[PDB]
């Protein structure tokens, strides 16, 4: 079932990890309310300073929407795994990093608060996938076509 | 356990933004409509269908004491008033000697002023006498007798365009993609803390730009009971909002007839002013009713002492100073500005146990500056035919004065000059959020080398 | 009494308010920013 955009925000992460579609096309493809820019016929002088000073406000927000969405699907494809909403890296899980057991993350908590516990250590849970991913592309393969 | 990291995109999480929204005002065709200076080159016709999709158990903190959607929306309203009046003709030649005489034979109590002045003609070296009746608020004195306008000193009196229209009309504010806007619901919403009810909005409600002191007029209405609203209530220069359940008619006029010249300054830009009172001189004032004024105050007392106490006084008295902008109560109906006297409304006291309407006298002018900004005046030309306005009054914004003495006795006076309290009164129940995709989580997955 | 002068002590008419009425000024301009055109 499909809620709209963001109504499994209150979900467990079980139960939302079904609407992964949904806040990735409202990402980008909510701009279709913003391609009405392309006015209507304007009349003629007399405000045509204000018609191109408002007209850049609203062209910021469309490029900056633009070039924060890209950054983030390049990142994708440096770990190994771009196009998949659903990818698996092959990174240990330090126990340092977080806590209970595998079951009780996923039955009753939301991703807002898990999000609060592991924003700490997000730089480092960065850090690992870009290398196991190297050791792979690199190394690995490149063995494997010859032998 | 052994767990490996897999990878979520779209994951429903957010964080605290600040950003600059859309102004996404409604539209239609406007063929023959005037450029109306609110929307027009700003805005872009409204998304029909907003989508309310209510969450379940999520429980926000909200604060509208901090809020920038209020803070932003004083910017583009300077902002759009200072893009408009670029073209508009400067009336740089009536910085002239007038010689001037009163209306009437007979004084009661005049307000009118009737003036004489040179103006050019078409060829630009032959000189005319040309009449006007200009207000007495707007003429000062030099030295038969001799006058001339109230800012020949310091301002540039830039005469507003005729073909614009200045309109209370419905702004949606927007947020454009890769953001959100979170509107509570829950009804005991004092302005601060967890709301238990949130729902994501695409673009709020419509609110109706209208500018205004001591009383909020067009506004929003509460749910159930009366709601009284303020920051750090024992302070003393913290203004208290108040938002009423039903609304509180008015009725408003300017009973005299009047109509325009067309004195021309320059090739292509003419002027307009007051010519004739055809008819007779009335004052102008507006009506409150008066049974439905004193039980409307008779809820705003009763939830006052749920924040003093029960068995105190509670009065309300009039004023203590100013200019005309905060002492009084301004408008902007039908094109002119009128600063009614409200000393008949905030006037009783409370002491815990049909048809007759108030009259509110009401002056008008027509050199007014907004903002008070060094140098800078508008100008608004007259309308012909005598005007009429219907409003309901939803709120107030009152002040507390407390000095050190020991009495049991508060006295609640009605507040004017910060534009930030027309807003903040509208937008508090919002706060916009940032959707951040990527998430991290540990499972059972292993790439498959 | 002149050693070798640099200022010059001008006059000239500029409106008041009222852009009618003309009232003498002065001001005090170097001499590299004033030419002759002919008291004087
Ligand atoms: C609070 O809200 C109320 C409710 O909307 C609002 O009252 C509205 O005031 C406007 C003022 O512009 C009214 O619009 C006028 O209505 C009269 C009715 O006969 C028309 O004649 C007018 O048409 C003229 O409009 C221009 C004026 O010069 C001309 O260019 C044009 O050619 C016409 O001559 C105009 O439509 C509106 O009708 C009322 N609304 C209702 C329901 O009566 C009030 O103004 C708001 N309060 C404040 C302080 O703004
Ligand atoms: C608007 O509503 C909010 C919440 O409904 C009010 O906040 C509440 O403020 C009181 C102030 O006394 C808080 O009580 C105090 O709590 C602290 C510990 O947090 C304690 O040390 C004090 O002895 C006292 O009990 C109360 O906690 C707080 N509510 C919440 C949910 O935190 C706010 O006061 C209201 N505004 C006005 C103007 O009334
Ligand atoms: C709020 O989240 C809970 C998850 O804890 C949703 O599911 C309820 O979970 C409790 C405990 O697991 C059960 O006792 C309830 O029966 C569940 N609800 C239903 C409808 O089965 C809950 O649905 C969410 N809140 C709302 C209003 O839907
Ligand atoms: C035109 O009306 C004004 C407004 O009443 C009159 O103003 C008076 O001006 C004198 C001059 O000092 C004052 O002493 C009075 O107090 C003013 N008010 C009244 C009611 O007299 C003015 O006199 C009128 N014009 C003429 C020519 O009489
Ligand atoms: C304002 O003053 C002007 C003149 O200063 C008045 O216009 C005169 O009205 C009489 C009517 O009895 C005519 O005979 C004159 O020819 C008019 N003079 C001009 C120059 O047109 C005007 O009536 C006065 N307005 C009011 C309201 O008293
Ligand atoms: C322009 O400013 C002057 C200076 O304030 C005004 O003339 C009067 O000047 C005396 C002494 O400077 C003050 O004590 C008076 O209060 C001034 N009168 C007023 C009404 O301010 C002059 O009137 C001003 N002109 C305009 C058109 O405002
Ligand atoms: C205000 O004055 C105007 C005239 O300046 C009045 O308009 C006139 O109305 C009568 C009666 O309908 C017509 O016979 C005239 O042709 C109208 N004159 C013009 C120039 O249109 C208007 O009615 C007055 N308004 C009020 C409320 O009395
Ligand atoms: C404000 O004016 C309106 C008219 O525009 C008044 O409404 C009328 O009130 C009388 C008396 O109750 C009724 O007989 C009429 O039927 C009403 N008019 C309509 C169109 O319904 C209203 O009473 C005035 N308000 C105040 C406070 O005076
Ligand atoms: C309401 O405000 C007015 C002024 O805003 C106050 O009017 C003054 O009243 C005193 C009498 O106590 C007079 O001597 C003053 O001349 C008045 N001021 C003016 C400008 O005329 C009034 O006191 C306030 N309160 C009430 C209950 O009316
Ligand atoms: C606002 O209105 C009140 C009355 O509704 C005005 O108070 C009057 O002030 C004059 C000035 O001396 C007195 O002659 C009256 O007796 C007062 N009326 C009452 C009922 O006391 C008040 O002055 C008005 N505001 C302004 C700024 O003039
Ligand atoms: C001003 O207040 C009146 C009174 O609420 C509004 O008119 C309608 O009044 C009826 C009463 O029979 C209510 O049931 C309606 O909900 C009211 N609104 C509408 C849109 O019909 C009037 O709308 C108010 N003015 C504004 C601008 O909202
Ligand atoms: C003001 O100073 C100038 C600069 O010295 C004097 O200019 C002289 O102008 C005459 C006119 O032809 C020349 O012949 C001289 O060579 C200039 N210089 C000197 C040093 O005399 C001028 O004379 C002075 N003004 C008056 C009124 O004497
Ligand atoms: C420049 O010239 C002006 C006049 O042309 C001088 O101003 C006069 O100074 C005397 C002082 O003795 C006053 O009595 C006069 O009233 C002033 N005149 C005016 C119009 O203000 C000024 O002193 C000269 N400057 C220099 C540096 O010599
Ligand atoms: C787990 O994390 C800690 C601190 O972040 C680090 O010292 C340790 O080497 C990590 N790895 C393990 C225990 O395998
Ligand atoms: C997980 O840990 C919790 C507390 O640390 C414990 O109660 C539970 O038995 C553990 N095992 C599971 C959920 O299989
Ligand atoms: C986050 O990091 C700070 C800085 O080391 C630390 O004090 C805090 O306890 C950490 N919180 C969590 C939940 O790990
Ligand atoms: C309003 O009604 C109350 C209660 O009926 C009454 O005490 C009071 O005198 C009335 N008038 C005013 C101006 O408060
Ligand atoms: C004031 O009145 C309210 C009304 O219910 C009551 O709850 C409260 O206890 C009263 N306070 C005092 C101090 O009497
Ligand atoms: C202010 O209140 C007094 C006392 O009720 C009353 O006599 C007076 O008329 C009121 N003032 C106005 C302007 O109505």
């Amino acid at each position: 079932v499909f809620l709209g955009f963001l109504g499994a925000a209150g979900s467990t992460m079980g139960a939302a990890s079904m609407t992964l579609t949904v806040q990735a096309r409202n990402l980008l493809s909510g701009i279709v309310q913003q391609q009405s820019n392309l006015l209507r016929a304007p009349e003629a002088q007399q405000h045509l300073l204000k018609l191109t000073v408002w007209g850049i406000k609203q062209l910021q927000a469309r490029v900056l929407a633009v070039e924060r969405y890209l950054r983030d699907q390049q990142l994708l494809g440096i770990w190994g795994c771009s196009g998949k909403l659903i990818c698996c890296t092959n990174v240990p899980w330090n126990s340092s990093w977080s806590n209970r057991n595998l079951s009780e993350i996923w039955d009753n908590m939301t991703w807002l608060q898990w999000d609060k516990e592991i924003s700490n250590y997000t730089q480092i849970i960065y850090g690992l996938l870009e290398e196991s991913q190297n050791q792979q592309e690199k190394n690995e393969q490149d063995l494997l076509a010859l032998d | 356990e052994n767990l490996w990291v897999t990878v979520y995109y779209g994951v429903p999480v957010w964080k605290d933004a600040e950003t600059t929204l859309f102004c996404a005002s409604d539209a239609k065709a406007y063929e023959t409509e005037k450029h109306n200076i609110w929307a027009t080159h700003a805005c872009v016709p409204t998304d029909p269908n907003p989508q309310e999709i209510h969450l379940e158990n999520v429980t926000e903190e909200f604060n509208m004491w901090k809020n920038n959607m209020v803070e932003q929306m004083h910017t583009d309203i300077i902002s759009l008033w200072d893009q408009s009046l670029k073209p508009c003709v400067k009336l740089t030649p009536l910085c002239v000697t007038l010689q001037c005489t009163n209306v009437t034979n007979a004084i009661t109590d005049g307000e009118l002023k009737n003036c004489s002045f040179n103006m050019t003609t078409e060829l630009r070296d032959k000189k005319q006498k040309v009449y006007s009746l200009f207000y007495r608020l707007d003429v000062v004195q030099i030295n038969n007798k001799e006058y001339r306008l109230i800012n020949c000193n310091t301002s540039a009196i830039t005469m507003v365009c005729p073909k614009l229209s200045f309109e209370p009309i419905p702004i949606h504010y927007c947020a454009p993609a890769g953001f959100a806007i979170l509107k509570c619901k829950d009804k005991k919403f004092n302005g601060t803390g967890p709301c238990p009810s949130v729902s994501t909005v695409q673009c709020t409600h419509g609110i109706k730009p209208v500018l205004s002191t001591q009383l909020l007029l067009n506004g929003s209405l509460a749910e159930e009971e009366v709601m009284i609203r303020s920051e750090n209530i024992t302070n003393n220069a913290k203004n208290i909002l108040v938002q009423f359940n039903t609304p509180v008619q008015i009725n408003c006029t300017r009973p005299l007839n009047l109509t325009r010249k067309s004195i021309r300054i320059g090739p292509g830009q003419a002027f307009y002013a007051m010519g004739d009172i055809i008819g007779d001189i009335r004052q102008a004032h507006c009506n409150v009713s008066k049974a439905t004024w004193n039980e409307t105050l008779g809820k705003v007392v009763k939830q006052l002492r749920k924040h003093f106490g029960n068995n105190t006084i509670i009065r309300f008295a009039n004023s203590s100073g100013g200019d005309l902008e905060v002492t009084t109560h301004s408008f902007n109906c039908g094109g002119e500005f009128f600063y009614c006297n409200t000393s008949g409304l905030f006037n009783s006291t409370w002491i815990s146990n049909s048809n007759d309407s108030i009259t509110l006298p009401c002056r008008i002018k027509m050199i007014i500056n907004m903002w008070q900004r060094i140098g800078q005046a508008m100008y608004a030309p007259p309308i012909q035919g005598v005007i009429r306005c219907v409003s309901n009054i939803t709120g107030l914004i009152l002040t507390r004065d407390g000095g050190s003495t020991n009495s049991t006795t508060e006295t609640f006076r009605p507040g004017g000059g910060d534009m930030r309290d027309n807003w903040r009164s509208e937008l508090y129940k919002y706060k916009v959020v940032k959707i951040e995709p990527l998430g991290v989580a540990p499972t059972r997955c292993k790439r498959r080398v």
